[PDB]
């Protein structure tokens, strides 16, 4: 469905 | 320019890293404080969708609007639980 608010942050 | 063919030879975690490095600066130009979180949320989707968003600025902008609304929803959910 919608994006996941608990996704891990990306660090570049 | 990042293409399907450049991704294809890399292991899946490296593929997500390469997409991340291209998406992050665009997302950071939109929402500097949320860029790491929003990039992380977008990287969960299919690599084909992510390549499309690097080629279509209007698609990326709408998907970032979806991520911002999803974060707002989650903050409201937590505030409802605490009240």
């Amino acid at each position: 469905p919608l994006l996941n608010p608990s996704a891990l942050e990306f660090n570049p | 320019p990042l293409t399907a063919s450049m991704l294809a030879s890399a292991p899946p975690q490296e593929q997500k890293q390469m997409l991340g490095e291209r998406l992050f600066p665009l997302i950071q130009a939109m929402h500097p404080t949320l860029a790491g979180k929003i990039t992380g949320m977008l990287l969960e989707i299919d690599n084909s969708e992510l390549l499309h968003m690097l080629e279509s600025p209007e698609s990326l902008r709408s998907k970032v609007d979806e991520a911002v609304a999803v974060l707002q929803a989650h903050q409201a959910k937590e505030a409802a639980a605490a009240a």
